[PDB]
Formats: structure tokens, C-alpha cells, sequence
């Protein structure tokens, strides 16, 4: 009865289906895009009620076989809210733990930074983008000092990090929000399915990165509304985009 | 709009 659900972003939920063929049981799986690293336990519906840390080793006939990790550390499906972006927000996510790091930034004057900790190849998937839900309507209606975190996930959705979760001291479930602006970027935020946080946006590589190499995306403002003028963007982006652009020749 | 990613407007 094994079904494996493949999700277009690589991850997968792997597990006997029910007499219904429902992905419920104690014994299912969701393996992150390394086809490696896993959350191995109780679901009920797709939905992963308790899964432990696992490591898929071998598959035999379409059936699995996971090694169960040391520690204690159980994760369930915690969707984020207006009052709580994440029921346990200093329980980091696995998968990106043995992949990224937040130190302060290479680019000048621009605070923290994310780090690639290994060496990957393109297309891979670094870091995942949780936070709380809200309208692009808010947004536009707000300062910008309150949108330094504001990533469009949806035609009606916007994934937000609000104080005090835009530092690791409060919040480190994920950490796709602390990767800095280039316009030769070596990600691309990217639709992820998570297990943990739902759906969501990743940063994905574009190109080979190198162990201890900062991770950057472009930040995609409007260049040019319909309004009559000039990029909606905050000020250092319009003032680094002058600066690139004197690199260009425009 | 105010955020990353905004879509466009044709
Ligand atoms: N290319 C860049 N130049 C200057 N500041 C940047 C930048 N890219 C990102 N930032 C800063 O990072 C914020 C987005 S959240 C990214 C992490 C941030 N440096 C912390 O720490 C922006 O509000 C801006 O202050």
C-alpha cells in the first residue's frame, strides 16, 4: 500500500494509505528534497501530527526504510496565526539547520546576512519563508519600516516576519527572512510546501554555492508602477539600484 | 505593492 506524494518543490509524504487510501497511519514520512532528511511518525490525513527526526536510508519495493535520529525533538503541523507565528519559534527547522547560518552581512551597513554552511549545487533548496499571514492591502497601507519583511506569496496572501520574530533571539523556526537583497543574487524565493509551516516560499539556489558563501535573492520591488512614478521600494533599494544601474549604463 | 515578489500589473 506505500503511496509516495511528491511535491513539486522535491519534498515528498511517503506511507501506507489507509483501507481508504489516506496518507493516515504512525508509521508515514515527510522527506525533504535531499531525499534524505525526514519527518517520521503519526499523520492523519497528509497532515503530520508527530514526526521525529529521521534519515531515509533505502527504499525496497516503492517501501522505505528510516533510521529514527537521536534527541527529543518532535515536530507537528503549527500553521502561524495573528497571535502566534509558531507555537515552539526557537525550535529550528532540521533540514535548514544543516544547510544555512545567520552572521552578519557581507554587503555594507546591511545587518545580518544568511550563510550557506555546506557546499551545494543549483536548484537546491537553503532556507524556508514562514511567517504570519496577512493582505497586500495592510501592507500598502502601512510604513515602510513595518515591510523589511513582507514577502507576496499569493495573489491574496502576504508571509510577514513582524518584530520581535525579525530576530533570532525570538524567532528561528526559519530563516529565509535574513537573506539580503542583490541584483545578481545567487537564490530565488521559490513555493514550498512545508509540512510544519504549510504553504509557504524557500530560498533555492540559482547556481553552485560554495560552503560559507552568503546567501542573496532578489527582492523583485516594482521598478516601475503604473502610478506615475518610480519604484515602490524602500530607499536603500532605490539608492543600490542607482548604484547598479551606474554599473549597467542605463 | 509594498512587499517582495509583488506582482504585476498588465
Ligand atoms: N542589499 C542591501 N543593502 C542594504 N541593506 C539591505 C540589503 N539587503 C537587505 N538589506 C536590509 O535587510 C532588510 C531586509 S531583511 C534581511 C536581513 C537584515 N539585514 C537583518 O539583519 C532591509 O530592511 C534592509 O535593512
Amino acid at each position: 500500500g506505500v503511496c509516495w506524494i511528491y511535491y513539486p518543490d522535491g519534498g515528498s509524504l511517503v506511507g501506507e494509505v489507509n483501507e481508504d487510501g489516506e496518507m493516515t497511519g504512525e508509521k508515514i514520512a515527510y522527506v525533504y528534497p535531499d531525499e534524505r532528511t525526514a519527518l517520521y511518525g503519526k499523520f492523519i490525513d497528509g497532515e503530520m501530527i508527530e514526526g521525529k527526526l529521521a534519515t531515509l536510508m533505502s527504499t525496497e519495493e516503492g517501501r522505505p526504510h528510516f533510521e529514527l535520529m537521536p534527541g527529543n525533538s518532535v515536530y507537528h503541523f503549527d500553521k502561524s496565526t495573528s497571535s502566534c507565528i509558531s507555537t515552539n519559534a526557537l525550535l529550528p527547522d532540521p533540514y535548514e539547520s544543516e544547510r544555512v547560518y545567520v552572521a552578519e552581512s557581507l554587503i555594507s551597513s546591511a545587518g545580518e546576512g544568511l550563510f550557506s554552511k555546506v557546499a551545494v549545487g543549483p536548484n537546491t533548496v537553503m532556507s524556508f519563508y514562514n511567517g504570519v499571514r496577512i493582505t497586500h492591502q495592510e501592507v500598502d497601507s502601512r510604513d515602510w519600516a513595518l515591510n523589511g519583511n513582507t514577502l507576496s506569496l499569493d495573489e491574496e496572501t502576504v508571509i510577514d516576519v513582524p518584530e520581535p520574530y525579525n530576530h533570532v533571539s525570538k524567532y528561528c523556526a526559519s530563516l529565509g527572512h535574513k537573506a539580503n537583497h542583490s541584483f545578481t543574487p545567487n537564490c530565488i524565493y521559490d513555493m514550498f510546501v512545508h509540512p510544519r509551516f504549510g504553504p509557504i516560499k524557500c530560498i533555492r539556489t540559482l547556481r553552485a554555492v560554495e560552503a560559507d558563501e552568503e546567501l542573496t535573492v532578489a527582492y523583485g520591488y516594482d521598478h516601475s508602477p503604473p502610478g506615475k512614478s518610480g519604484p515602490e521600494a524602500p530607499e536603500w533599494y532605490q539608492v543600490e539600484l542607482k548604484a547598479f544601474q551606474a554599473t549597467q549604463q542605463k | 505593492a509594498r512587499t517582495k515578489q509583488t506582482a504585476r500589473k498588465y
